[PDB]
C-alpha cells in the first residue's frame, strides 16, 4: 500500500508536455472578456 | 524641479552692446545698469518704484503651474489608454 | 463641495478627493523633495525621496503617489521623515561616481542641492563603487550613464510624452541598467526634452558640452521663431554670446518642452 | 481550553497523500475524499464560504501572516463591469519552503477544488495559478489534473451542476524570487518586469489587467474546500486563539532526517526537530541556531528556542516571526556568519532593482557581511551596518527590504560577540 | 557575487537581427492557445510563455527570436528585451544541451553542497560558469530551487536530482554523457520528502469520503 511510490508518470514527460496539454485544454474554456480595444496602444 | 527662485518679482534693464576688447578679447560694456537686477515683494511695489524713478515698464503676469491630478491607478487601467507599456 | 480637509504641520487646507500628499504639501506652500515625481509623466515611486511622516502613522509614506483622505496630519519637518531623507540620499550617493568637476549639469544638478539642503555632510561607504558603460543615442543627447540614478524619468516621457518605446530598463537588481539594449539612435522631434527631467548629468546636451556654467550664464526670456506654435524660450547667453537654449514654462502653448 | 499542542491523529490531517504513496489522479483524489459534495458548497452562496473562513481563523500560509476571511472578504462586491480573478502563489522563491510543491505534485485536486470554492466565495471569474518557472514536471502534473477535472465537468461552463462557470489557468514565471511577490506576480502575469506595484490601489481594487483581484497562497487554497466541508469551528479547534488550523512544516539543515510534516500549529520546536526529523546531528547539546520561517525571518539561539512554540504571535514575542514554517537548523560546527552572508548574497541576487533602498542598501550589505566573514572591518562599523539595516526597512516598496534587513539585524543581535572576536583575530594575524 | 554577463546586446555574425528563426507550425497552434488564455485586448501578457516557447525551439534566444516574438505579440522590441534581461532562466547566449544547476543556498550548502560542485567541476574539467569544449554540458551556480528539504540537489534540463553525493553525481553525469537520460527523483532510497527512518506521519490508511462533514451540508 503505502510502501511503493506511485509518482512514477513524470519520469515520462517530454520538452511539450505543457504546452500540448494548454492545446488540448484550449476547448474546454468560457470566452474571454474584452476591453473593447485591441490593445492599450490603440 | 526645484521652484524656491519663483516666488519674488525682479525689475531688470534691457540688454545693450557688449563687444570684443582688442586686448585680451574680454568683453566690454558701455552701459552702467546692465547688471542691475532689483527684487519686490509684489508687483504692485516694483511698479511704484518704476513710475517713481520715471522709468518706462513692461510688466508681465506671474505663471502658475495650474492644477494637475495625478493617479497611481491610472497606470494599470483595465480599458484606458493611459495603461503603461512597462515601469 | 466635495472638498476634504487635511492639516499639513496642522495648518488645515482643502483639498479634492484623488489630490497626493505632494500636492496638499504645494498647496500649503512647501516643496516635498523629489528625483522620480514629474507632474507631466506619471508616478513612478522609485526614489522614495518624498518619504513624509503622517502623525499616528508608524510607517513613512510616499508623498508623490499617496492619495490623501480627511483628517490627515502630514508631518513634514518631523525627525522621521528628515531621517528618511537622510537614508534615502545616503543610498543614492553611495554608488555615485566623483564627477561633480567634469560634470555638464555641475551647478544645477538636483542631487547636489537636494543633498545639501536634505543630506547629510558625509559618507560611511568603504567599499568600491559600480560602473556601468556608456550607451549612444546619437549625436544630441550625451550619455553617461555611470551617474544615472535610475530614477525611470526618461523613459517615462518617451512611452508617454514622445510615443517612441525605443528606452527601458535592462538587467535586475544593483546592475539594472537604462538603455536601449541594442545600438539604436533615439531619434524625435521631441528628443531633447529628456536631457531637462534627467535630474542627474547622465543625459546632457552634446553640443552644450564643456561650454559654460550654470552661473555664469544670464537668462533672457524670449520666443521661439522656428514654428508658427511660438513656444516661449530663455536664451542663455554668457559675455555677449547665446549659450543654449531653454524651454520656459506656458501651460497653454507648449507646456515646458521645446522641439528640437 | 487546551494548553498543550503538538500531536496530530494521522486520520486528521488535511493533506493525506503529502508524501505521493497514494494514486494523485481525479480516483485517487476522489478515494480520499476530495470533489465531495462540492455543489452543495457552491450553492450555499459566497456569504456562507466568507463566514465559515472567517469563523474558521485560518491566517495568511505565504508569510504575511493576514486573516484569509478578512482578505477574501474585499472582493465580495456587487459587479463593476470588470471581471473578478483570483490569483494563486505558487513561486515558492523563499529558500527553506518546500511545502507548496509537495502539496501541487501530489495532491493537486485539492488545489484546484480550493480554487474553485475561493472563486465562488470571491464571485471570482477565473483563477490563474502562477507557478515557478523551475517546477516543470509539476506544473504538467497540475494541468494534467485541471485537463481530468474540466473532463469530469468539474470546471468550467456549469461546474459541479450549480450554473456557475470558474475556468482554471496555469501560467509559468522564469526564474524570479522576486515574483512572489503578490503586486509584482499580478505584474508579471501581465507580460512585464516583476516589479511590486505600489499600494494604494490594492489588488481588491486594482489587480490583473486592471481588475479586482484576490492573491492566496496555495495552501491556504488547498485547506479552504477542506475547512469548508468539515466546518471552521474544527480547523479553529487546533491551535491557539489567532492561531488555529495545522501548519506544513519543512525542516532542514543539520537535522538527521530533514523532512515535511503537516502538525498542529502551536508545537514547541523542539518537539518538532526531536519527533518528525529526527534530533539535530550530534545531539540537542550540539545545536547553535535556527531559523524559524525561512530566510526573511531572523535567526534565534538555542535558549531562545528551547522553549518556543511556532505561531505569529509567540514567534513575533521572541522578535523573529513565524513566517513560512521553513525551519533551517544550524549546529554548533558552522560558520553562522558566513550562512547569514549567503542569504544576504542570495537577497542581492533576487531584487527587482527599482526602488534605490532595497537595491543600494542591499548591494552594502552584501558588500558589508562578505567583509564580516573575512573579519576584515573595524568594531565601530558593526553598528553602522544596524543603522543601515534601519535606513532600509519601512524604507522600500515592497517587504524584500524588510526580509533582506531582518537577518542582518538577528545575527548582529545575537551573535555581535562572534563578529568582533573574528575581526579581532584577523587584526591579529594581519597585524 | 559579481554576475558577469552583460546586458547589452552587440551584433555578431552568430546572433544578429538576420539570424534566421521562426516558429514551426505546431508551435504556432501553440501559441494560439497561449493567446487564447489571456482576456482580448491584452495580448501582452503572453510576452513570458511564447519567448519560453521559443527557447525550448532553439535552445536560447537570439536577437531574431526576440524581434519575432515582438511582432507576433504587436508589442515593442524594448518591451521583450526587458523581459529577456529580467528573468533568470532566458538563455541569451548558447549553452550546452544538459544546463546543470547547482543551489548553493544556506540550505544546501548547510548540507556540503560545495562537495558537489567541486565533483561536477573535477568530472567535467570546467570552472563553475563554462561550457564543455564538446558543447555538451554547461554548469552554472544557481539559488534556491524549491527543494531545500531535499537538499543537495541538482537541475538538469526540467529534472530534479536530490540528496546527491559526489559518486551519484558522477554516475549521473556519466549515465548522460552515454546516452541514457537518468531517471529524476531523489537517491538513497527516497522518494519525496519523508524521514528515512522515522515515518511520524501518514502511517494508517487514508480516511474515505464524507468522514467530518458537519451537519446541513
Ligand atoms: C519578495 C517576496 C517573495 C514572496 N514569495 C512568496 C512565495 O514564493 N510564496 C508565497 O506563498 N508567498 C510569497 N510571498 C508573500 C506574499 O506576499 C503572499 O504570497 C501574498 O501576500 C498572499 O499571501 P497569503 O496567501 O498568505 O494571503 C513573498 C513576499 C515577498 C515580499
Ligand atoms: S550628476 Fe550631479 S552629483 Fe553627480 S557628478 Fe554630476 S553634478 Fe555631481
Ligand atoms: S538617465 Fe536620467 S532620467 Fe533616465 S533613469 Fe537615469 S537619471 Fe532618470
Ligand atoms: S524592495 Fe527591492 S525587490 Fe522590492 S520593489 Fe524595492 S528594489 Fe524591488
Ligand atoms: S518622488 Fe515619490 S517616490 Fe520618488
Ligand atoms: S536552498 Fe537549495 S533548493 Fe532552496
Ligand atoms: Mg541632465
Amino acid at each position: 500500500d503505502n510502501s511503493t511510490y506511485r509518482n512514477l508518470q513524470h519520469h515520462e514527460y517530454s520538452t511539450y508536455t505543457f504546452l500540448d496539454l494548454n492545446v488540448e485544454l484550449s476547448k474546454f474554456r468560457m470566452p474571454q472578456p474584452s476591453s473593447g480595444r485591441q490593445s492599450p496602444r490603440h | 524641479s526645484g521652484v524656491n527662485n519663483t516666488k519674488k518679482w525682479k525689475m531688470e534693464f534691457d540688454t545693450r552692446e557688449r563687444w570684443e576688447n582688442p586686448l585680451m578679447g574680454w568683453s566690454s560694456t558701455a552701459d552702467p545698469l546692465s547688471n542691475l537686477v532689483l527684487t519686490f515683494s509684489t508687483k504692485e511695489d516694483a511698479v511704484a518704484f518704476a513710475e517713481k524713478n520715471g522709468w518706462s515698464f513692461d510688466v508681465e503676469e506671474r505663471k502658475v503651474p495650474k492644477p494637475k491630478s495625478k493617479s497611481y491607478g491610472a497606470n494599470f487601467s483595465w480599458n484606458k489608454r493611459t495603461r503603461v507599456s512597462t515601469k | 463641495s466635495n472638498l476634504i480637509e487635511v492639516f499639513v504641520d496642522g495648518q488645515s487646507v482643502m483639498v479634492e478627493p484623488g489630490t497626493t500628499v505632494l500636492q496638499a504639501c504645494e498647496k500649503v506652500g512647501m516643496q516635498i523633495p523629489r528625483f522620480c515625481y514629474h507632474e507631466r509623466l506619471s508616478v513612478a515611486g522609485n526614489c522614495r525621496m518624498c518619504l513624509v511622516e503622517i502623525e499616528k502613522a508608524p510607517k513613512v509614506v510616499a508623498a508623490c503617489a499617496m492619495p490623501v483622505m480627511k483628517g490627515w496630519n502630514i508631518l513634514t519637518n518631523s525627525e522621521k521623515s528628515k531621517k528618511a531623507r537622510e537614508g534615502v540620499m545616503e543610498f543614492l550617493l553611495a554608488n555615485h561616481p566623483l564627477d561633480c568637476p567634469i560634470c555638464d549639469q555641475g551647478g544645477e544638478c538636483d542631487l547636489q542641492d537636494q543633498s545639501m539642503m536634505f543630506g547629510s555632510d558625509r559618507s560611511r561607504f568603504l567599499e568600491g563603487k559600480r560602473a556601468v558603460e556608456d550607451k549612444n543615442i546619437g549625436p544630441l543627447v550625451k550619455t553617461i550613464m555611470t551617474r544615472c540614478i535610475q530614477c525611470t524619468r526618461c523613459i517615462r516621457f518617451a512611452s508617454e510624452i514622445a510615443g517612441v518605446d525605443d528606452l527601458g530598463t535592462t538587467g535586475r537588481g544593483n546592475d539594472m541598467q537604462v538603455g536601449t539594449y541594442i545600438e539604436k539612435m533615439f531619434m524625435s522631434e521631441l528628443s531633447g526634452n529628456i536631457i531637462d527631467i534627467c535630474p542627474v548629468g547622465a543625459l546632457t546636451s552634446k553640443p552644450y558640452a564643456f561650454t559654460a556654467r550654470p552661473w555664469e550664464t544670464r537668462k533672457t526670456e524670449s520666443i521661439d521663431v522656428m514654428d508658427a506654435v511660438g513656444s516661449n524660450i530663455v536664451v542663455s547667453t554668457r559675455t555677449g554670446e547665446v549659450m543654449r537654449i531653454l524651454p520656459r514654462m506656458h501651460e497653454d502653448i507648449n507646456e515646458e518642452w521645446i522641439s528640437d | 481550553k487546551k494548553t498543550s499542542f503538538g500531536s496530530l491523529k494521522d486520520e486528521d490531517r488535511i493533506f493525506t497523500n503529502l508524501y505521493g504513496r497514494h494514486d494523485w489522479r481525479l480516483k485517487g483524489a476522489q478515494s480520499r475524499g476530495d470533489w465531495y459534495k462540492t455543489k452543495e458548497i457552491l450553492l450555499k452562496g459566497p456569504d456562507w464560504i466568507l463566514g465559515e473562513v472567517k469563523t474558521s481563523g485560518l491566517r495568511g500560509r505565504g508569510g504575511a501572516g493576514f486573516p484569509t476571511g478578512l482578505k477574501w472578504s474585499f472582493m465580495n462586491k456587487p459587479s463593476d463591469g470588470r471581471p473578478k480573478y483570483l490569483v494563486v502563489n505558487a513561486d515558492e522563491g523563499e529558500p527553506g519552503t518546500c511545502k507548496d510543491r509537495e502539496i501541487i505534485r501530489h495532491d493537486p485536486h485539492k488545489l484546484v477544488e480550493g480554487c474553485l470554492v475561493g472563486g465562488r466565495a470571491m464571485g471570482a471569474r477565473a483563477a490563474y495559478i502562477y507557478i515557478r518557472g523551475e517546477f516543470y514536471n509539476e506544473a504538467s502534473n497540475l494541468q494534467v489534473a485541471i485537463r481530468e477535472a474540466y473532463e469530469a465537468g468539474l470546471i468550467g461552463k456549469n461546474a459541479c451542476g450549480s450554473g456557475y462557470d470558474f475556468d482554471v489557468f496555469v501560467v509559468r514565471g522564469a526564474g524570479a524570487y522576486i515574483c512572489g511577490e503578490e503586486t509584482a506576480l499580478i505584474e508579471s502575469i501581465e507580460g512585464k518586469q516583476g516589479k511590486p506595484r505600489l499600494k494604494p490601489p490594492f489588488p481588491a481594487d486594482v489587480g490583473v489587467f486592471g481588475c479586482p483581484t484576490t492573491v492566496a497562497n496555495v495552501e491556504t487554497v488547498a485547506v479552504s474546500p477542506t475547512i469548508c466541508r468539515r466546518g471552521g469551528a474544527w480547523f479553529a479547534s487546533f491551535g491557539r486563539e489567532r492561531n488555529s488550523g495545522t501548519k506544513l512544516f519543512n525542516i532542514s539543515g543539520h537535522v538527521n532526517h530533514p523532512c515535511t510534516v503537516e502538525e498542529e500549529m502551536s508545537v514547541p520546536l523542539k518537539e518538532l526537530i526531536e519527533k518528525h526529523a529526527g534530533g539535530v546531528i550530534g545531539g540537542w547539546d550540539n545545536l547553535l541556531a535556527v531559523i524559524p520561517g525561512g530566510s526573511s525571518t531572523p535567526l534565534i539561539p538555542k535558549s531562545v528556542c528551547e522553549t518556543v512554540l511556532m505561531d505569529f504571535d509567540a514567534l513575533v514575542q521572541a522578535q523573529t516571526g513565524l513566517g513560512t514554517a521553513a525551519v533551517i537548523v544550524m549546529d554548533r560546527s558552522t560558520d553562522i556568519v558566513k550562512a547569514i552572508a549567503r542569504l544576504i548574497e542570495f537577497y542581492k541576487h533576487e531584487s527587482c532593482g527599482q526602488c534605490t533602498p532595497c537595491r543600494e542598501g542591499v548591494d552594502w550589505m552584501n558588500k558589508v557581511m562578505a567583509r564580516f566573514v573575512k573579519g576584515d572591518a573595524r568594531p565601530a562599523e558593526i553598528d553602522s551596518l544596524w543603522e543601515i539595516s534601519k535606513q532600509i526597512e519601512g524604507h522600500t516598496i515592497c517587504a524584500l527590504g524588510d526580509g533582506a534587513a531582518w537577518p542582518v539585524q538577528g545575527l548582529i543581535r545575537h551573535f555581535r560577540p562572534e563578529l568582533e572576536e573574528r575581526m579581532q583575530q584577523f587584526a591579529l594575524q594581519h597585524q | 557575487g559579481a554576475g558577469g554577463a552583460l546586458f547589452v546586446h552587440r551584433d555578431t555574425p552568430e546572433n544578429n537581427p538576420d539570424t534566421p528563426f521562426d516558429f514551426t507550425p505546431e508551435n504556432y497552434k501553440r501559441i494560439e492557445a497561449i493567446v487564447k488564455n489571456y482576456p482580448e485586448g491584452h495580448k501582452a501578457a503572453a510576452v513570458l510563455p511564447v519567448l519560453d516557447l521559443a527557447q525550448r525551439q532553439n535552445g536560447w534566444l537570439p536577437i531574431s527570436a526576440m524581434n519575432k516574438v515582438a511582432e507576433i505579440l504587436q508589442v515593442p522590441p524594448m518591451r521583450v528585451y526587458e523581459v529577456a534581461t529580467f528573468y533568470t532562466m532566458y538563455n541569451r547566449k548558447p549553452v550546452g544541451k544538459y544546463h546543470i544547476q547547482v543551489c548553493t543556498t544556506t540550505p544546501c550548502m548547510l548540507r556540503n553542497s560545495d562537495s558537489i560542485l567541486e565533483a561536477i567541476q573535477k568530472k567535467l574539467g570546467i570552472k563553475v560558469g563554462e561550457t564543455t569544449p564538446d558543447k555538451l554540458f554547461t554548469l552554472i551556480e544557481v539559488e534556491c530551487l524549491g527543494a531545500c528539504v531535499n537538499a543537495p540537489m541538482v537541475q538538469i534540463n526540467d529534472n530534479y536530482y536530490e540528496d546527491l553525493t559526489p559518486k551519484d553525481i558522477e554516475e549521473i553525469i556519466d549515465e548522460l554523457k552515454a546516452g541514457k537520460i537518468p531517471k529524476p527523483g531523489p537517491r538513497s532510497g527516497r522518494f519525496s520528502c519523508e524521514p528515512a527512518g522515522g515515518l511520524t506521519s501518514l502511517t494508517e490508511p487514508p480516511k474515505g469520503p464524507g468522514f467530518g462533514v458537519q451537519a446541513g451540508l
